[PDB]
């Protein structure tokens, strides 16, 4: 049958269409991994279904119960068949499920509130000596 | 503007004096200075100053007698001239607020020679007063 | 803004259940669209192509000076013009 | 076992198995460390704009 394929809302990953509304199926959703997810069904030729994981969340194990959530919760179990999703690739994930190889390296970076450049006052000539 | 070696080149976009898109004040004195430059008060002024000098000098001819006449049109083309130094400061000062016409490091930005007829036009116009 | 590179390596991968006949296919398609560049393609439409954004003194630095004495010398005209004015009356 | 800086390719893949990258990397840019230039002969009228 049609492969279900979890995905998490994240901007611009995966968003909603301006006429979702209206609209019905995989093209409700419109992002990166929405043409992704495209992409390999042609190259695989299967059909596809995009769903949206019902908590929201990307995954991570729970030491009291042993349980996984998210992306991951939904392959170990069965209730998808593939993650098309900014999951990221990390040893405790890559035990349970298989990982691809990467199609988008990212780190850790900085953010800073940019300048506004500068705009010299008229009378910026008398700034050396006081009022 | 219009577009020179583009792929929608001779589109003549009018230029925006007023980039509200962040809805940004800042001081008094760069709202009054876009302000001037936007409706170009100085060119335009001494376009007007030089008309008037001009026709003060045809005036001139019809009445002999009237030696004030002469007078008023030197002044007008003085006038003309301090109109037009007070033009251009506002433009570059102006110009100097976007990125594209400023930083000649890297963009490195040219005047065009509509500019300098402006320049040649003080100076014939002082020459003359 | 962002400024500098990035401080480690991570990566986004495919997800697929351990053990399943569609892990070989993909790793070769998400390969095949990188080297063609369909990525980087993707990459650029969803971040910029659908965005939404010296050393001398330049002239505003001293505009007004320049300001000043155009009004000084349009103060000293006027000022010469009503002396003249007053002295032919 | 191949403990070496192999690029990983599609044809590669098709043919043997890679394991996850340990070093990410692209094309860059190399250019000649910029040095001081001869000052020009008309260098006196750089402190001011033109």
């Amino acid at each position: 049958k049609t492969v279900v394929v979890t995905t998490i809302l994240e901007s611009p990953y995966v968003m909603m269409k301006k006429n979702h509304e209206m609209l019905e199926g995989n093209e409700r959703y419109e992002g990166y991994c929405v043409d992704l997810a495209a992409e390999i069904a042609k190259h695989c030729g299967f059909k596809y279904k995009l769903t949206i994981v019902g908590d929201g969340k990307y995954g991570a194990r729970d030491a009291d119960t042993k349980i996984w959530n998210g992306m991951v919760g939904e392959l170990v179990y069965g209730k998808a068949d593939i993650a098309i999703a900014p999951l990221t690739i990390t040893l405790v994930r890559e035990e349970v499920i298989d990982f691809s190889k990467p199609f988008m390296s990212l780190g850790i970076s900085i953010m800073i509130k940019k300048p506004q450049k500068s705009k010299p006052g008229v009378f910026s000539f008398l700034d050396p000596l006081a009022y | 503007t219009c577009c020179l070696e583009g792929n929608f080149k001779g589109l003549c976009k009018q230029i925006d004096h007023f980039p509200e898109d962040a809805d940004y004040e800042a001081d008094t004195a760069e709202y009054f200075l876009r302000a001037v430059r936007a409706s170009s008060i100085f060119p335009i002024l001494s376009v007007i100053l030089l008309f008037m000098g001009g026709l003060c000098i045809a005036a001139s001819e019809f009445y002999k007698t009237r030696h004030n006449i002469i007078l008023s049109a030197g002044i007008f083309f003085v006038s003309a001239g301090l109109s037009n130094i007070i033009g251009i400061i506002v433009y570059i000062s102006a110009n100097a607020g976007d990125p594209s016409k400023s930083d000649s490091k890297k963009n490195s930005y040219s005047y065009g020679w509509s500019f300098y007829f402006g320049a040649l036009s003080f100076i014939i116009a002082e020459m003359v007063g | 803004m962002k400024v500098g590179g990035n401080l480690d390596s991570k990566g986004y991968d495919i997800a697929t259940p351990k053990g399943s006949s569609l892990g070989t296919p993909v790793n070769l398609a998400v390969l095949k669209l990188s080297e063609q560049g369909v990525l980087d393609k993707l990459k650029n439409k969803w971040w910029y192509d659908k965005g939404e954004c010296t050393s001398a003194l330049s002239l505003s630095n001293v505009a007004g000076v320049f300001y000043i004495l155009v009004g000084g010398l349009g103060l000293a005209m006027l000022v010469a013009l009503i002396e003249f004015c007053y002295k032919s009356r």
